[PDB]
């Protein structure tokens, strides 16, 4: 719920409106594996898709955001 | 001939062959460079290049970089052109992409209005750009990835693909097209798959890739 509000919170500044709350959150699309890119689609009334992907840098796991 | 070595499928098409099957093409109209290839002269105004053939499970896709890079099967069957190959034709001039899917009777197409692949410096580096269609934009996801083999990953994959799900691809983390994966396999992920269109647990009975001059539409 920390994560689904950081990534509304996310979108809402890629956009730019002032952020209240989230409405309705789904996760759809991952791979099956642990760490898999996926797409949250946020109900916020607006509809975000939010990008969730991961990346090995230096042997390093690194987690990113991107507004679709 | 109008193209006495014709450069690709379209300029075999503008000789006035119309018939789809193996034509010999030269790269860059070089005598020296011939390569046979299937030209699909039908759909969507013919002029294709087939460089991806899934029908029936009977050609071996989990195979290595060198088989990759190479090509491998029958041409009139189910093949991989090969990754040089790609990367040589791509160079020649602008190319678009045409996917099309068939499965148990329905079909549906994607177009992309740019397709090329680097060379093997870049680990034949996809650009695939400007989606229309009915089958979804699955191959966006893949825009800008390296090309992946069981046997050579990349530095910033999660888990080997290719290893993971039974194929060979421009893999990210890890796939929405797996047009190169295991046939009639529907666990998740690991067949024949194009998410938009069947998701992950549906491995697609027929698929092919092909590549012409997108000035062709005109």
């Amino acid at each position: 719920s920390l994560e689904i509000e950081e990534l509304a919170r996310f979108a809402v500044d890629e956009h730019n409106l002032e952020f209240v709350r989230v409405v309705k959150a789904k996760e759809q699309g991952a791979n099956m594996h642990a760490y898999a890119d996926t797409m949250y689609y946020l109900t916020l009334l607006y509809e975000a898709k939010v990008w969730v992907k991961w990346e090995m840098s230096r042997r390093l796991m690194t987690n990113f955001k991107e507004l679709q | 001939l109008l193209y006495p070595f014709p450069k690709d499928c379209s300029q075999a098409m503008l000789n006035g062959d119309t018939t789809s099957g193996l034509y010999t093409i030269y790269l860059n109209g070089d005598k020296a460079q011939a390569l046979e290839v299937f030209c699909d002269m039908t759909s969507d105004g013919g002029g294709w290049i087939v460089f991806l053939r899934r029908k029936n499970g009977r050609e071996n896709f989990y195979q290595n970089w060198k088989a990759y890079a190479a090509g491998f099967g029958d041409r009139r069957e189910e093949f991989w052109l090969g990754l040089d190959n790609l990367n040589k034709i791509t160079a020649q001039g602008q190319y678009e992409l045409r996917v099309d899917l068939r499965d148990h009777g329905e079909t549906a197409f994607a177009v992309y209005d740019k397709f090329s692949v680097g060379d093997a410096k870049t680990r034949y580096k996809l650009k695939v750009e400007g989606y229309s269609g009915t089958a979804g934009d699955s191959m966006a996801y893949h825009n800008g990835r390296s090309f992946s083999t069981f046997d050579k990953d990349t530095d910033s994959a999660i888990t080997n693909c290719a290893l993971s799900y039974k194929g060979a691809f421009w893999y990210r983390n890890c796939h929405r097209v797996n047009l190169m994966g295991r046939y009639g396999d529907n666990n998740h992920s690991e067949g024949v798959n194009w998410f938009h269109w069947k998701g992950h647990e549906h491995s697609i009975q027929f698929a092919e890739m092909k590549l012409r001059p997108s000035n062709f539409r005109n």
